[PDB]
RNA sequence: CCUCCGAACGGUAAGAGCCUAGCAUGUAGAA
């Protein structure tokens, strides 16, 4: 991929005679000015603040945990929603079978970021004459901030006029990576929803884990057992791997998604649902009024505007 | 200079009053941040303001010789040389204890043996708890009477070598001080 | 029992026998014995590095014959 | 005619620009250069403690029409300072 | 049995560059 007119005389001689040497990335030539204020010590250790300009400890790292890098990864996330790896769980019609809307799931998957936990209360009434066909009405998401495993949402449950005809099916949450089981954070969130929200019934509650699989997503329907629900509600170990969890704490759910029923979507009337960029509002005393609006961008100009102040 | 003794000052104990603090510790105070930020242009009015904000007493701490704000204020008064009765107003305060101990330490460094005993022996009746910073940087709970006992008995208080007090019984046998009447 | 020379270049050059398990506090006490300065008024430096009292002599790798710069507090 | 030295009633913003990187070109003035700037002195100092040495110096206070002489406060001033804080709290 | 334990120096990079010091003085003539 070189230019023949750009070759020098000795270059042509070396081309004809033998070969030429390459240069790998491991070969390093470690052989404008930006001032930086640092809290240092002087020669006597006097704890001073200095402003240096020598570029010798200025190499930025910026790997896998930056807002810029995370946003760049979130770019083209819509192109990653093609191979939707659905999970055919072993739920032999325990209760209302999962019949979700394809458009709502597609919109929610392409509107979430794969860095923090993004979730939402997926509620909806069953269709007409639904013996084992639950209704995936729509997912309402209020402002919240999510960790690498579980996402923290507002304390108060949703309550809207369009939600009067809808029953709370469960809560959906997108894990960072793939895992063949419910996480301790997911179990804790399910237990909290069952204890606080009366609409989070035992058999009527679900967990649609829309985790990020390799290349595509992974939508796994799960549910919590009574004893498992109690253990996850009382489990104070809110880490990635708490102590006091058993495989019976969660079970799979047999459900599918189709595009026949155009589902709804509960958006925030005041601020954007994705509030991870501004972690000064996702508290337990959040009592916000939702609205009939589509979810906002995970890294939109209004999702995390504080970075643009610079 | 920010650290020159005021040119309307006495010569306490035959020397520059700032010299009542050891020279190494004097220099360490002079290069501290608390002395350059919070102890510049201070009068005896503002030494009170800084004194009411003191949270502990102590000398120096750490592997480096880092003065406490208490010791910095002591050196600042040694520089200013406030009048004696200003120091009595310092000591006679009963609400802010650290102001009282700061005045007591200045009196111990500055006052004669008669003044030291007469003004610091009444402070044996104060038993309020206080923070004192160790040499390792930790904080210990002492009492005001223990601090006054260290002032009147120990050679070194707050890592300052104190001017040598005449023993009490010598002044008592000279009739210059009536015996120490306690509260008991 | 190793032997450490604690030198002040103005002049206080002193020779102190001490154990490897000794902390810098014990070595400062021995220097205090052999110099006259109080042990808590002695700083042991390595050109700018201040040896701390709570660390044993073995950890600092102060070996038998090494010189330590003597400063005061 | 030089007035007496007065204690600064304002805190110093020594810590204000930690981490705040300044890109320095040729055209940039000393005001926005890295470090600390004495607008009164038109001088740049690149330590917090050295800047404190400057603002505690003879030349900086001379440029402010001050001197190295501190007011000798009296008994009533100190007593009224005590009563002022007693009232304030 | 043996007890005499020494020291200092020969160990400064040369620059630039800005700030504050110690210093350390400053008491004499005159119209």
């Amino acid at each position: 991929n070189v230019n023949v007119a750009s070759l020098t005389q000795s270059e042509i001689r070396d081309i004809i005679l033998g070969m030429e040497i390459s240069a790998p990335s491991q070969q390093r030539q470690q052989i404008q000015l930006t001032a930086t204020q640092t809290r240092t010590v002087n020669k006597h250790g006097d704890e001073i603040i200095t402003s240096t300009t020598s570029n010798y400890e200025t190499q930025t790292f910026s790997s896998k945990t930056e807002w810029r890098v995370r946003a760049i990864s979130a770019a083209n996330l819509h192109l990653r929603t093609n191979h939707i790896y659905v999970s055919s769980d072993d739920i032999k019609e325990t209760g209302y079978t999962y019949i979700l809307p394809k458009n709502v799931l597609k919109k929610f998957i392409c509107i979430s970021d794969l860095r923090a936990q993004i979730a939402g209360y997926l509620y909806g009434v069953s269709p007409p004459d639904n013996p084992q066909v639950k209704e995936i009405r729509c997912i309402v998401m209020v402002p919240q901030w999510g960790t690498h495993q579980t996402v923290h949402l507002p304390g108060q449950l949703p309550q809207h006029e369009y939600l009067k005809e809808m029953e709370p099916l469960g809560w959906i949450h997108t894990q960072p990576n793939e895992s063949p089981q419910l996480s301790p954070q997911d179990v804790t969130t399910h237990a909290k929803i069952m204890a606080d929200n009366p609409s989070w019934d035992g058999e009527k509650t679900i967990i649609i884990t829309c985790s990020f699989t390799p290349g595509s997503c992974t939508l796994t329907a799960y549910k919590l057992t009574p004893s498992g629900y109690e253990w996850g509600r009382q489990n104070t170990d809110k880490g990635n791997n708490p102590k006091g969890y058993l495989p019976s704490h969660y079970e799979r759910v047999q459900m599918l998604l189709s595009d026949r029923f155009l589902g709804f979507f509960m958006v925030p009337a005041q601020s954007s649902w994705n509030y991870n960029f501004m972690g000064v509002r996702h508290d337990p005393n959040m009592k916000y009024e939702l609205q009939l609006a589509n979810p906002k961008e995970f890294y939109h100009e209004v999702h995390r505007p504080s970075h643009f102040l610079n | 200079m920010a650290n020159r003794t005021v040119k309307d000052a006495h010569s306490i104990h035959g020397t520059n009053p700032q010299y009542l603090v050891e020279k190494i510790i004097r220099t360490r105070i002079y290069e501290s941040k608390y002395w350059k930020e919070e102890c510049f242009g201070l009068t005896a009015e503002l030494v009170v303001d800084k004194a009411m904000e003191l949270r502990f007493v102590g000398g120096v701490y750490g592997g480096n010789i880092k003065p406490t704000p208490f010791l910095c204020l002591t050196l600042k008064m040694l520089q200013i040389q406030p009048e004696k009765d200003i120091i009595v107003e310092f000591i006679k305060n009963e609400d802010f204890k650290y102001v009282r101990m700061l005045g007591a330490l200045y009196m111990r460094l500055t006052g004669t043996a008669i003044d030291c005993y007469k003004y610091l022996e009444p402070l044996y009746n104060d038993y309020r708890k206080i923070k004192s910073q160790n040499r390792n940087g930790e904080f210990e709970l002492m009492h005001v009477d223990e601090f006054i006992d260290e002032l009147l008995h120990s050679e070194r208080v707050c890592d300052i070598i104190l001017p040598r007090l005449q023993k009490r019984y010598v002044l008592e046998e000279a009739e210059q001080l009536e015996p120490r009447v306690s509260a008991l | 029992m190793i032997e450490v020379v604690c030198n002040d270049r103005l002049g206080k050059k002193v020779r102190v026998k001490c154990n490897t398990d000794d902390t810098i506090g014990d070595l400062k006490k021995l220097i205090a014995a052999q110099t006259g300065t109080r042990w808590n008024k002695i700083v042991l430096k390595k050109w700018y590095t201040i040896f701390k009292d709570h660390v044993s002599l073995g950890d600092y790798e102060i070996h038998d014959g090494m010189n330590l710069e003597l400063y005061y507090q | 005619k030089r007035e007496l030295l007065r204690h600064r009633d304002y805190k110093v913003d020594l810590e204000s620009k930690l981490g705040k990187t300044i890109v320095i070109t040729k055209t940039t003035p000393q005001s926005e250069m890295g470090g600390y700037y004495c607008n009164v002195c038109d001088c740049v100092v690149k330590d917090s403690i050295n800047f404190l040495d400057h603002i505690n110096g003879k030349k900086h206070q001379r440029n402010l029409g001050m001197s190295m002489r501190v007011e000798r406060s009296t008994l009533d001033q100190v007593k009224k300072r005590f009563e002022v804080n007693k009232k304030k709290m």
